[PDB]
RNA sequence: GAUCUGGUUGAUUCUGCCAGUAGUCAUAUGCUUGUUUCAAGGACUUAGCCAUGCAUGCCUCAGAAUCACUGCAUUGCAGGAAUCUGCGCAUGGCUCAUUACAUCAGACGUAAUCUGCCGCAAAAAUCUUGCGGUCUCCGCAACAUUGGAUAACUUGGCGAAACGCCAAGCUAAUACAUGAACCAACCGGAUGUUCUCUGUUCCGGCGGCAGGGCAACCUGCUGCCAUGGGACGUCCAGCGAAUGAAUGAAAGUAAAACCAAUGCCUUCACCGGCAGUAACACUCAGAAGUGUUGAUUCAAUUCAUUCCGUGCGAAAGCCGGGUUUUUUUAUCCGGCGUCUUUUGACGAACAACUGCCCUAUCAGCCAGCGAUGGCCGUGUAGUGGACUGCCAUGGCGUUGACGGGAGCGGGGGAUUAGGGUUCGAUUCCGGAGAGGGAGCCUGAGAAAUAGCUACCACUUCUACGGAGGGCAGCAGGCGCGCAAAUUGCCCAAUGU
RNA sequence: CAUCCAAAAUCGAGUAACAAUUGGAGGACAAGUCUGGUGCCAGCACCCGCGGUAAUUCCAGCUCCAAAAGCGUAUAUUAAUGC
RNA sequence: CCAGAGGGCGCCCGUGAUUUUUUACUGUGACUAAAAAAGUGUGACCAAAGCAGUCAUUCGACUUGAAUUAGAAAGCAUGGGAU
């Protein structure tokens, strides 16, 4: 069927290659999954590893993290606002690794107001802690900007890592 | 090998040449290999001068290679 | 998938012939690579000579009546590779195979406690999980918790008479030091010098005794012992010394005037 | 054996080919042969077409027997059909058509990946079962005492035939679906409107009350906490996989307080002082302060969220040895079998260093639709223009690119004093193919063809409604050409 | 294939009918001063050349030569080739 | 269970070179399937062949033999330092 190879295609020398072998199951493309946003399905492919691999259409959900005080927490996904590769993908809110999108934000907010015994290691912790501004007020409204480090093309699951200072201040004027 | 061209970018072309043998005539003839090679940002060797090349991952349809060192 | 094994295509250090039959026996994967093994059926049949047929081979092995590692085995094709002591207790004999000076397998009879001894080369170490340090050796076989002084091409004794580790021997300095393949094989001498080249084989300059050094890969040193006179294992039938072709026929000669 | 013999002329000496001459596991062909030993053998001419038969199936002591099957036995045993289940059939065998940066040979890498059988090994998550009362709730008890179908078979059958099929009734498991408390070690974090020591003070915070208020805020009073550890309660905790974060040492001299915490020595003290020092505010005064590599974002550890079936049963498994009479018993042991995790081996799949016949009356080749590279993704077991999108304008060539012709590649054969010359269809190794093409399932591994699906060229049956066939597997037949064996016997040997 | 023709007892050569052939005899190239037949015909001849009635070469016989249970012929390829 | 003294090797890393340094070639050494070829041993009756067998003399011995060499480039290590 679909394959990968070098084999029908053209040297450097611009000339062509000629065949003498049908075509190997070994070398094997498949066609490409949509994960979207809706309801979440799942369909699994057997691969040559003798093991499944999980097609991810139409996750909502996502694990996502804040980098720097090392946690996570999951929440919604909600919109794509930004991809490298194309605007039309952005259009659809496909979701693959690498395109900035946007987060319910609750779970975040409720974990930094608990970042008498429980009274005074929050004193502990707001002391030598700060956070970056357009973080905060985007974290105050109750929506965020995140990217999906984790491909949920051929894993069915999204999880992603949430914009700091440097990086988001570049995507930000993206926009 | 030595630098045959500069163009492309982030992408080299390095040329070896070498000497084969033939046994009936008893006599040597040059044979020369146009490589390329991905050059990191971090060199930017001039047309002649000669690099050092090691062996790594595939990194395109040609390129093998990357610099190590230039010399 | 091979299946399938031709005479010619086999070692002929299991010293089969070009003629009759077709077909040697391809062996099931285990300790040991194809090349370096040699399989329960050449041995038993060809060299022992307690069956003269592939069927009579099955007739005592399936039965059961032939250990190796002290284990029985009610397997056909089992690898025999290198440092193996099989014992079959009907007759009460204990072989350790080896390499015999000259390229071939030797068959060596060894006391009854030394056969309860084995060595093996370490070839990894590393740290699985829980923290338990790991050896893996060139026969396949876990050590659970080494020394932590253990490190890559270094031998442990192993007990085969209940499964641990006592002192390991290492492959540093001047120690009396054997080859295996390469064409060297069971010739013994000192380690002299261990070159490095990162990237590439390290080389090993070995001297053995009554001078003549030589050279060969550090991937085909396994230590035998301290000291020639700290061994903990027998030798074969040479020593670990060549001699010159020369030498060879003249006494082949002196002998068959006899 | 490093060999020059005849042929141009009236006669002669050259140049020069022709003819003679010896080999060939190199083929054909004529004629001729009394025996033995050793053998190639439909490659060449069409990888043309095929009548007929046969060519991978398999169970012990150990997965399932109520054959209405057979013996011994008389509600007991052994054989045991074909049927479910498991494993193999992708290897061997045969054939050279494609094919020149292909394929292959020597050397090399896969830190870029998969891997059944085999070997050495690993395994502490799991709230279950039974009985009694009883509300779907409790109390006890603990070789765990689990559930539901389907074939052979039986009954009715269908069809011209078909390695074609239907309904109903049966009944098995190491098939399938469920499910294991107690047994249970060790390791931490989040903690709680639990109380017990506590900081003989105020720079801060929190709660309550009173007064004023521009409702932003200020003042006064009272209680609690502030670098601390115990006691008690609660929640998360395993392996495999996903993401983020930390870890995965270091090697550029020795003055002596200056600031807070804190230890030890010392006195009586919260005074003085620095002799001692892995770690160490608990039950461990050493129960990891230290993974392997030339090189790692790898091994592994910790913390925070996860996984939803597409991961994790002690097979809820079988067969024996006894003890020990009461056998028929929680008295013990042995041999097999299986889930998941782990890494050697056997292999699979990629990539590259070097090498390869003739031809220029084949000199330019390559990019719309990927040509060369960068950037981000997608896909794959995995690396990669393998592929999408965006950006850049490169890449190769007289040291012969590109195109065409001939050819499976190598080990090796023949011939040669040497240098060479020529052959390789063919026993071994590697690759590819199964009428021509493409697509696919299953499986650890296949783009399999004595597996499947479709088309095309052929081709076989049919009361013509339909159903099939693939010898380049062994014999054998037709065709072909100068040209090539028996429709034999055997699993005794050699292997699977 | 081998071992045997009794171990008490088991076969068999004298034209040794159990009978060797295939190509050659002018030169190259080992072997005819032959005899008959044919007469530029028939044919031989890789090549040089034989045959027109006087044939060392044709068609037959005898004789001798080379190899030998093998020997001729065709084509390709290698040596011969320093073509 | 030696203060001091310069140290002496081994191991790993850091720093320093006015310009470190290579290659062909050669010697030696590594690393490299069998079959085939060259070759050693051996009376398969000899021989192409094979890797066998041979000896006492019995309830095995020979530590039974099954050597060894070559095998284009290209890659590997280390001497040499003329061209």
């Amino acid at each position: 069927g679909i394959v990968r190879s070098r084999l029908h295609k053209r040297k450097i020398t611009g000339g062509k290659t000629k065949i003498h072998r049908k075509r190997m199951k070994a070398e094997l493309g498949r066609l490409p999954a949509h994960t979207k946003l809706g309801a979440r399905r799942v369909s699994p492919v057997r691969a040559r590893g003798g093991n499944f691999k999980l097609r991810g259409l139409r996750l909502d959900t996502g694990n996502f993290a804040w980098s720097t005080e090392a946690i996570a927490q999951r929440a919604r996904i909600l919109d794509v606002v930004y991809n490298a590769t194309s605007n039309e993908l952005v259009r659809t809110k496909t979701l693959v690794k690498n395109c900035i999108v946007v987060v319910d934000a609750a779970p975040f907010k409720l974990w930094y107001a608990k970042h008498d015994e429980l009274k005074r290691k929050w004193m502990l912790r707001r002391e030598n802690h700060k956070i970056e501004k357009a973080v905060a007020d985007q974290l105050k409204e109750g929506r965020l900007l995140a990217r999906i480090t984790s491909r949920p093309g051929q894993t069915a699951r999204a999880d992603g890592a949430l914009l700091e200072g440097a990086e988001l201040q570049f995507y930000l004027k993206k926009l | 090998g030595v630098v045959h061209s500069t163009k492309m970018k982030r992408s080299i072309v390095i040329r070896r040449d070498y000497l084969h043998f033939i046994r009936k005539y008893q006599r040597y003839q040059k044979r020369h290999r146009s490589l390329t090679v991905h050059c990191s940002p971090c060199f930017d060797p001039k047309p002649g001068d000669e690099v050092i090349v090691g062996q790594c991952r595939p990194l395109s349809k040609t390129i093998r290679y990357n610099v190590l060192e230039v010399v | 998938t091979k299946k399938h094994l031709k005479r010619l295509y086999a070692p002929k250090d299991w010293m089969l012939s070009k003629l009759t039959g077709v077909f040697a026996p391809r062996p099931r994967a285990g300790p040991h690579k194809l090349r370096e093994c040699m399989t329960l059926m050449i041995i038993i049949r060809n060299r022992l000579k307690y069956a003269l047929n592939a069927a009579e081979a099955q007739m005592i092995l399936r039965q059961g009546l032939v250990c190796v590692d002290g284990k029985p085995r009610k397997d056909t094709k089992y690898p025999v590779g290198f440092m193996d002591v099989v014992e079959i207790p009907r007759t009460g004999d204990r072989f350790r195979i080896l390499y015999d000076v000259k390229g071939r397998f030797a068959l060596v009879k060894v006391g009854e406690a030394e056969g309860n001894i084995k060595l093996l080369k370490v070839e990894n170490v590393y740290t699985s999980t829980g923290r338990i340090p790991v050896a893996m050796t060139h026969d396949g076989h876990r050590i659970r918790y080494p020394d932590p002084r253990t490190h890559r091409g270094d031998t442990l004794v192993y007990n085969l008479k209940e499964k641990k580790v006592v002192d390991l021997i290492k492959s540093s300095n001047g120690k009396v030091v054997m080859v295996t393949g390469g064409a060297n094989r069971g010739r013994i001498g000192e380690i002299m010098s261990i070159e490095r080249h990162p990237g590439a084989f390290d080389i090993a300059r070995l001297k053995d005794a009554a001078g003549h050094e030589f050279a060969t890969r550090a991937s085909n040193i396994f230590v035998i012992g301290k000291d020639m006179q700290s061994v903990p294992v027998t030798l074969p039938k040479q020593q670990g010394l060549r001699i010159n072709v020369i030498q060879e026929r003249e006494e082949k000669l002196i002998a068959a005037e006899a």
